[PDB]
């Protein structure tokens, strides 16, 4: 049925953990009530503890098994309630609820749960390795936290476990926390960084959470810890692996109600313990106030609090917590300057004059606090704000009972542990900030600083008193005896919650909403007491499982969230949308509200003036307002911002403004109101301007989002950019600091001058080395830029960042932050913007970045490249890119049309023979093909067909080889491929097409010159790679089997433009030559992808316009239907993972009964996105949707296979295919795709080449991959990206195909302009160049200089060189432009070789080869290799020294390097025959060098090492002849 | 100015300059036609308007070229930003001229500057001024070389370009006296000459080299003789907080101001 809307206001409880839900109470046995005037007070005795069972004893810390018992030191015995339930503590999973008093030691408990964790994981020779696990353990209070960390470390350091706070940043500390295990943390902390995914690279390893004070359920605060929760069990639903859940709370009812949320086995999971075992019993002293009047009140409570401590004054303990800051001191010297107005009256606090150490209090006199006049006397106070280490020197003063009365803060009862005799809590009432207003303190403030009473030491019996309002005088007593119910607070942050599930993806729409709700505390709470939700018993029975009520629920939060434009959600489907707002909102944990003021405030022009309003109106601050009293403040604290607030007047937006820019102006306060306001502020401050930030930044907008990360840095430090950035070095002395900014000496002037010229300025010289250390401690970035240009529309930067500044990680810590962002010409808006991350290890190492940006019609005179660190204030670096010089390509002419012709029959060709091999596949050849037909067929010329990949081109070759068939019994074909892969697919077809069915001999070219001879002329069509067409083929002049060729095809042209593309046009070009010099002609056809500068290609290969087919990447067989996803996340593993559930959804999307391919960045990340995609599968309640046939027919297949996971994946109808696959394995993987059998195959990137089995949907996930050479992530060649993309084709059946190509923030506008557009080839010779020189030289091709001149002229680089001539570094268009520009390049070239000694120059014209150079152009070797090489073997040299030297060989530089391959290649080196010289374990040299003496020890190693292995030796032999030689 | 409130005023009124930047007028009168006509291109004019203050000129200089085969136009295609401060009538910027190699291409042709009042004459500060740069600099052509007046007119912005008569070009070079009213000043001094705005082409920035470009503030460390670099980048707004040192420099605290409040409360991260 459809929803109705609801008001969330009324169905909310106000006052939150002060709810009392329950109007009645209770007493205990002895209590009394006796009432006086103005004040009724209640009286209850000390609780009873239960007598102990039969056979019932404490455990000692022997009798527990023999691992834990380490780090138990000082502890003789176990608590009685420790050890109540310590059996089911370390003998199970079953999760855990405890509801005991404070007092009772609840933690032990929850240790003991974590040191069953901690044994789980653990080994004979090794002790808990501690990468299997991580705990988190969440806690209430942040001092809680702190000192627990503290303890705990100390505890479990004997495991030497590692145990730290979560304050973490996200970014810089990740790879920290990486290695911390058993993680503490409030529970905010954790929803954050759950919603940002911080949490998404840490669980799975999580088999433990401690909900630890979880009765915060019942605090406003309570939303979050059901949040958590929720997310934690519903995840676990999905995966399928549980983790330990281990409650503690407070003794309350409802406890099965939290069990029930927890999913605790009530029968074993299941403990309760009411208040009589608190170790120190508690009798229980209530005074409620009666008086309306505050101003007698405050009488009244003064002389209650007099009478209570006059009771204690023999002797016994008082402790007082007040909730002020200075009234901690005002409470004390009221009861000295009564004592004193007693006559003398409650002193002698002391067994006499002398007794009782009165030396003590008088002889410790002078400290930092106020101490120093109430010391001498019997009392004292304390706090976190006077002093720091005076605090510890108090708590050390109090424990030896040298003061039997402090007033304190509840900081101290929730901090370091010390108890008191009797406490009195004064007042109960607090300043609420958040809620502008007065209101009574939370559940957990009086239950901690309450459960403070009485020793477990010194002490019989603890008492404790609270003086509260008569009012609340109820339900003080319903908590600390158990008459309380646990609510949840949920309803208030339901549309929060909502937003932050979808934005985490685990909320699609309305009923994945609900089944989330399902899983909340408000759920079970709805459940069983409708009544006080808000639910009639008639309607629930109407509705028993609320399936309409959690329907209506989450429709109204659905609704807040569209209006404020959180998501994109129409209610007819019931499905929502993330936008980037809602991420925003969510990571920054801000309301819904605020966000979309932020929408409609936010406009790029907003000055700071502006921005500071912007940020007073952010709904989290509604309810703070101006007090009068404080107007008074506020004027003069006005007056003295630097900001003009004067835009407003006094109202609530002037108040945070003027208090925000107070406290970066670092101003002190008067009033109370102020300060704890201005804290608020401050504190929500950050993420509320982060937001900004993000926000603005996201847009573009770049003045604002410098002014906003500015503000966020200004913030953080506590200070104006104008003061001396020295300051955020804390280490500093102020009055240094401030002497620098009294001569006005720019910052980056500091760096010319020495440690003497530095203290020279503010004539200070014994300073002068210390500032000087620190001015080379801030982080200085310099910054190189090398720019070409493209195409007309997009220029190409490659930005090269080298560290300038000296790293100390106890400043920069484990990582360095910048932003890097690229803005337009009036620095107004950004065009690209890339987050880089610069870590501890490379410092140091220069980056470099790739990224590309737009330029448009009025071509402006340069634009800016900014860096800027995103922490550090006052730290940037501009780089103006000046297009001053700048040459743009010309716009590239129109494809040629497709014609709309009757698509060609196979009949067409006359001969049967041939219309065999393709009639009976299909019926018609498509529009390209038909169209191309009668130029290739039918004629004799040159033609070139560009059609997108998917097109069919390759029948179109066939078409020309068949003509040729047709012209010669013997004629001759030779075909490349630059792909090896893509060679044997064309092998595996044109064998069977043509030997098979037409009897003619076809060969495939390999490694072996003579071999390879042998093979050409036999064959009538040559298949082969540029490289073997190269080394066979440079000597044509001699070989008559090259010269005699009929047709020379060249298929994927614009592989031209990629690396190993110079041997491609090399060949090419000589082919021509060879044409020149042959008197016949040889017809070249040659095949492209879409291609923009088409007519260049053709221009080179010598096609007439006339027979030039260029088509549009919009001309397919298959129309395409292309989809980019953007993803935020820079962290590539985080990235990686949160693409998981898009995966599967892109399917159900797009492709969801057709087949699918996925490729991935990593050999072994084929492995895990299969089975996520069945982990997931599971989720959708759908079970190997995947798999079309039954289990009985795949059993044949899988018989074959020795992966056991693969099995599995294979079982649900997915499998993969990678390196390390036997050839069997994949064959039948392949089989039962292509079959039908199994619907999803996931697939290594590098199988995209050599795939012979297509798809309708592909989805590319994370188009970067790693490369431990420089140690960074490089983006996937864009070639490849196309040919993945090509892989979706289905012409037979589909009338579609899909794509969505899942890449990061950066990639993403890269790929739009991109894929779309047909592409631009450029040449690469240039570059790789000498090694021809030398080879043709040689062959006395080039015998001088004006050869080699003329040599480059029948290049494609020749032709590009004027086309574009920015890109090749040449200045001008001209003639002799291009004609000083080839001779400056032969002129470097045969210098750089004759430099080398592979050739001769005589007179300075001609040149001859020599010995090196000839040795090279025989072994087809680098000619840097035989040089190195030259200068390296000597006359001594031996098989120690051959290994390295042949190692150091350039062909092996392109042997790559792994995640982690740096530990790898060690443990490996160990065990070899030759060590090395202090090697590093990333240099390719050095693996090739161990990679060998491992082949020649026989030793077998990994697969993924031993193919490496194979491929080495492949080329070894020609190098080690090479230097017989 | 007071220092004190009278920089905020402007300051909070400056946050709006980017609203005058679409509504401008431009001086249409008789045209010489044997003149050189100037085209601004109107990114820069927006941004240069932006950066500017309601009180204190501040001045930029002009760089530009003819188009190909198109000689009686200049193309204006950068603005340069030198360290300089202004008064309500007039600017003081440095004796040394831009040198830079992204100029080299082109020529120079004079500069322009904010005018906090509209008058419908080439202030006698501007004719001296330009005389006495084209005195001390051949590079700088009396008949090329303009001086570009853009007036804050109400909710709106409003520009002239004039050129010295030889008249006025003699009389600057000669001209001590700085007043609002000195001794042979005429109206024979000055040309108004023809300009128009673009959207055509994009022109762009260059700006000081180790500091900003704005001085205003600080009026002891700006020198005739002082001597600056370029680079390609844009000018930072008037009121920016680098402009601004001495005010963000105001701090007096002592630290343990902190002590008070030492209640703590974080939670998050």
């Amino acid at each position: 049925a459809p929803r109705q809307v609801l008001d969330l206001e009324d169905l909310v409880f106000t006052q939150g953990s002060h709810f009392m839900a329950n109007k009645r109470c209770q007493l205990p046995d002895g209590s009394f009530r006796r009432q006086r005037k103005g004040y009724e007070e209640v009286h209850v005795p000390a609780l009873k503890p239960k007598p102990f069972g039969s056979e019932e004893q404490l455990l000692p810390v022997e009798k527990l098994p023999k691992y834990a018992q380490a780090g138990f030191e000082g502890f003789k015995t176990l608590n009685r309630i420790q050890s109540k339930l310590y059996r089911a503590a370390l003998e199970t999973d079953e999760n855990l609820l405890l509801c005991a008093p404070t007092g009772a030691g609840k933690t032990n408990v929850a240790l003991m749960c974590m040191l069953r964790e901690i044994g789980k994981h653990i080994n004979m020779d090794g002790t808990i390795n501690v990468d299997d696990f991580k705990i988190i353990y969440i806690a209430p209070m942040r001092s809680l936290v702190q000192e627990m960390v503290g303890s705990f470390g100390k505890r479990l350091a004997t495991y030497g476990i590692t145990v730290a706070e979560l304050t973490g940043d996200h970014q810089l500390c990740k790879e920290e926390i990486s290695a911390t295990q058993i993680i503490v943390c409030t529970p905010e902390k954790w929803d954050i960084i759950t919603r940002k995914g911080g949490e998404r690279t840490y669980t799975q390893l999580v088999r433990l959470i401690i909900l630890d004070e979880i009765h915060l359920l019942h605090d406003d605060r309570g939303p979050v810890l059901e949040a958590l929760v929720a997310r934690a069990i519903r995840n676990i639903e999905m995966t399928q692996e549980d983790v330990r859940l281990i409650g503690l709370s407070a003794t309350l009812p409802n406890y099965e109600d939290v069990a029930t949320f927890l999913r605790v086995d009530p029968a074993k999971g299941l403990f309760y313990f009411d208040n009589s075992f608190r170790p120190v019993p508690l009798e229980q002293t209530y005074v409620g106030i009666t008086e309306k009047k505050a101003i007698k009140r405050f009488q009244i409570m003064n002389e209650i609090v007099y009478e209570k401590i006059m009771e204690h004054a023999g002797k016994n303990q008082v402790l007082v917590f007040v909730h002020s800051r200075k009234e901690t001191g005002k409470t004390a010297r009221a009861i000295r300057d009564m004592c004193l107005e007693k006559d003398t009256l409650g002193l002698f606090l002391r067994e006499g004059s002398a007794s009782t150490e009165v030396l003590r209090t008088e002889a410790e006199q002078c400290k930092n606090l106020e101490l120093k006049d109430l010391l001498p006397y019997g009392f004292a106070i304390h706090h976190a704000g006077m002093t720091r280490v005076d605090r510890t020197l108090v708590e050390d003063l109090f424990a030896d009972k040298h003061i039997q009365v402090l007033v304190s803060t509840a900081t101290l009862a929730w901090g370091v542990n010390l108890p008191a005799h009797t406490v009195i809590i004064k007042g109960t009432q607090v300043y609420s900030p958040e809620k502008g207003r007065w209101t009574e303190l939370g559940a957990l403030d009086i239950l901690q600083m309450l459960g403070r009473a009485g020793r477990p030491q010194y002490d019989t019996k603890g008492e404790g008193i609270l003086i509260t309002s008569h009012g609340e005088l109820q339900y003080y007593l319903s908590l600390l005896n158990q008459q309380l119910p646990i609510e949840s607070q949920m309803v208030s942050k339901l549309p929060d919650m909502l937003n932050a599930e979808i934005v985490l993806g685990n909320v699609q729409n309305a009923k994945d909403a609900v089944n989330w709700l399902g899983y909340a505390y408000l759920y079970i709470r709805m459940l069983r007491s409708p009544t006080l939700y808000g639910i009639s018993h008639d309607d629930l029975k109407g509705d028993p499982l609320l399936d309409q009520r959690r329907l209506d629920l989450v429709h109204t939060a659905a609704l807040m969230l569209d209006k404020n434009n959180l998501v994109k959600y129409d209610k007819k489907t019931g499905n929502f949308q993330v936008t980037e707002l809602g991420r925003i909102a969510s990571h920054y944990y801000i309301t819904n509200d605020t966000v979309q003021t932020y929408n409609q405030l936010l406009k790029p022009t907003l000055s700071e003036i502006e921005l500071f309003r912007v940020f007073s109106l952010s709904s989290e601050f509604k309810n703070i307002t101006v007090r009068e009293e404080e107007k008074l403040e506020l004027q003069k604290l006005l007056e003295r911002v630097p900001i003009p607030v004067k835009e407003s007047i006094e109202e609530p937006s002037a108040k945070i403004n003027v208090l925000l820019q107070a406290f970066i102006s670092q101003l002190k306060l008067e009033g109370f109101a102020l300060m704890a306001d201005m804290v608020y502020v401050t504190q929500s401050a950050g993420r509320l301007m982060r937001a900004i930030f993000e926000i603005v930044l996201n847009r573009g907008w770049a003045q604002l989002t410098d002014k906003t990360l500015n503000l966020c840095k200004m913030i953080d430090k506590r200070m104006w950019q104008s003061m001396c950035p020295l300051r955020q070095f804390r280490k500093l002395p102020e009055e240094v600091v401030k002497k620098i900014e009294k001569k006005n000496f720019p910052f980056e002037r500091l760096y010319d001058l020495n440690h003497n010229e530095i203290g020279e300025l503010i004539r200070m010289p014994k300073m002068g080395k210390t500032i000087h250390k620190y001015v080379h401690l801030f982080p200085k970035l310099e910054l190189s830029v090398h720019l070409q240009p493209i195409t007309r529309s997009t220029l190409k930067v490659e930005l090269t960042i080298t560290p300038d500044f000296q790293w100390d990680e106890k400043v920069h810590g484990s990582s360095e932050a910048f932003w890097i962002l690229v803005e337009d010409v009036d620095s107004e808006v950004i065009l690209h913007h890339e987050y880089f991350l610069l870590k501890a290890k490379y410092a140091q190492d220069e980056h470099l970045i790739t990224f590309f940006v737009p330029v448009f019609e009025p071509l402006p005179p340069q634009y800016f490249i900014r860096v800027v660190s995103d922490r550090w204030l006052s730290c940037e670096t501009q780089l103006p890119v000046s297009f001053r010089h700048l040459i743009l390509p010309e716009k590239y002419p129109p494809p040629t049309e497709l014609l709309d012709l009757q698509p060609l029959p196979v009949s067409a060709l006359r001969n049967s023979a041939f219309e065999s091999l393709y009639q009976d596949k299909f019926p018609f050849f498509n529009p390209i093909q038909t169209q191309v037909f009668n130029t290739v067929y039918n004629s004799d010329d040159n033609v070139f067909v560009g059609a997108p990949t998917g097109s069919g081109k390759t029948i179109c070759a066939e078409f020309a080889i068949l003509r040729m068939l047709l012209q010669s019994s013997e004629g001759r074909c030779v075909y490349i491929t630059p792909m090896e892969a893509l060679a044997e697919q064309v092998y595996m077809d044109w064998y069977e097409k043509f030997q098979d069915r037409l009897n003619k001999k076809v060969v495939l070219l390999t490694g072996e010159t003579s071999t390879d001879l042998k093979l050409l002329g036999k064959g009538n069509i040559i298949i082969s790679t540029p490289e073997k067409w190269d080394i066979l083929s440079r000597r044509w002049k001699q070989r008559k089997n090259v010269q005699n060729i009929n047709l020379f095809v060249v298929d994927e042209v614009h592989l031209i433009g990629g690396e190993n593309g110079p041997v491609l046009e090399v060949i090419c070009s000589r082919m021509r030559y060879i044409s020149s010099q042959i008197e016949r002609p040889i017809r070249i056809v040659a095949l492209s992808s879409s291609l923009s500068n088409a007519k260049d290609v053709a221009h080179w290969l010598g096609c007439s316009a006339t027979s030039t087919f260029n088509f549009h990447p919009n001309v397919r067989p298959v129309p395409l239907e292309l989809h980019i996803q953007g993803f935020n996340i820079s962290h590539t593993q985080t990235r990686l993972l949160s693409m998981a559930k898009p995966v599967y959804h892109a399917i159900t999307k797009h492709s969801p009964k057709k087949p699918v391919i996925v490729f991935v960045p990593s050999r072994k990340q084929t492995r895990l996105t299969a089975i996520d995609i069945l982990t997931t599968c599971a989720a959708d309640i759908q079970r190997q949707r995947f798999l079309h046939c039954t289990e009985k027919d795949l059993i044949p297949y899988l018989e074959k296979l020795s992966d056991s996971t693969l099995k599995e994946t294979l079982l649900n109808g997915v499998g993969y295919l990678h390196e390390g696959l036997s050839p069997m394995e994949r064959r039948l993987v392949e089989q039962l795709f292509s079959s039908g059998a199994i619907q999803v195959v996931v697939a290594s990137r590098s199988l995209c080449w050599g795939m012979n089995v297509a798809a309708h949907l592909v989805i590319i996930m994370d188009t970067q991959y790693y490369n431990g050479k420089i140690h960074a992530y490089v983006d996937y060649p864009i070639y490849d990206v196309l040919q993945m993309v090509g892989h979706a084709n289905r012409p037979l059946q589909d009338d579609e195909g899909r794509c969505v190509i899942m890449c990061q923030g950066s990639k993403k506008d890269f790929f739009k302009k991109f894929l779309y557009e047909p592409l631009p080839v450029e040449s690469h010779l240039d570059h790789c160049m000498h090694d021809h020189f030398n080879a043709e030289i040689v062959t006395k091709t080039i015998e001088n200089k004006q050869d080699a001149v003329d040599y480059l002229t029948w290049t494609f680089l020749y032709r590009r060189m004027t086309q574009n001539p920015n890109y090749y570094n040449l200045q001008g268009i001209s003639h002799r432009h291009l004609s000083d520009h080839l001779s400056e390049l032969v002129e470097q070239t045969l210098s750089d070789l004759e430099q080398s000694k592979c050739i001769s120059i005589e007179d300075e014209m001609d040149v001859a080869p020599l010995n090196l150079g000839m040795i090279a152009a025989y072994y087809y070797i680098n000619y840097t290799t035989i040089e190195l090489f030259s200068m390296s073997l000597n006359a001594k040299t031996k098989v120690r020294g051959l290994i390295e030297i042949i190692s150091n060989a350039a062909e092996y530089e392109n042997i790559p390097i792994r995640h982690h391959e740096d530990n790898l290649l060690r443990q490996l080196a160990q065990k070899v025959p030759h060590k090395l010289n202090n090697p590093k374990f990333n240099d390719p040299h050095v693996k090739t060098n161990l990679l060998l003496q491992a082949h020649l020890s026989r030793m077998q190693l990994s697969a993924e090492l031993q193919s490496d292995t194979e491929e080495i030796l492949s080329k070894a032999i020609r190098l080690i002849q090479a230097c017989v030689d | 100015f007071s220092s004190k409130t009278e920089w905020r005023v402007r300051a909070i009124s400056a946050a709006n300059l980017h609203l005058r930047t679409n509504h401008i007028y431009v001086s249409s009168d008789d045209i010489k036609e044997t003149g050189y006509t100037y085209i601004l291109p109107k990114n820069v004019l927006k941004k240069f308007i932006c950066i500017s203050d309601l009180r204190a000129q501040i001045a930029g200089y002009l760089y530009g070229v003819s188009p190909p085969d198109n000689p009686q136009v200049k193309e204006i295609r950068c603005i340069v930003m030198v360290p300089q401060w202004g008064t309500h009538q007039t600017v003081h910027l440095p004796g040394q001229l831009p040198q830079h190699e992204y100029l080299k291409e082109m020529e120079p042709l004079g500069w322009i500057h904010t005018q906090p009042n509209e008058s419908p004459q080439l202030s006698p500060q501007d004719v001296t001024t330009h005389a006495k740069i084209m005195a001390d600099n051949p590079s700088w052509d009396g008949e090329k070389t303009i001086i570009i007046t853009c007036s804050f007119t109400p909710g709106s912005c409003t520009l002239t370009a004039y050129k010295l008569t030889p008249s006025g070009y003699e009389w600057g070079r000669q001209n001590t006296d700085k007043g609002n009213n000195p001794k042979g000043y005429l109206p024979s001094h000055y040309e108004r000459v023809q300009m128009l705005l673009s959207d055509r082409f994009l022109g762009f920035f260059m700006v000081p080299a180790q500091s900003s470009w704005n001085y205003n503030f600080m009026g002891v460390r700006h020198d005739p003789n002082m001597k600056y670099e370029l680079q390609l980048a844009n000018p930072k707004e008037f009121y920016h907080e680098v402009h601004r040192p001495s005010h963000f420099l105001n701090f007096a605290l002592l630290q343990e101001g902190e002590v008070y409040s030492a209640d703590r409360e974080d939670l998050y991260a």
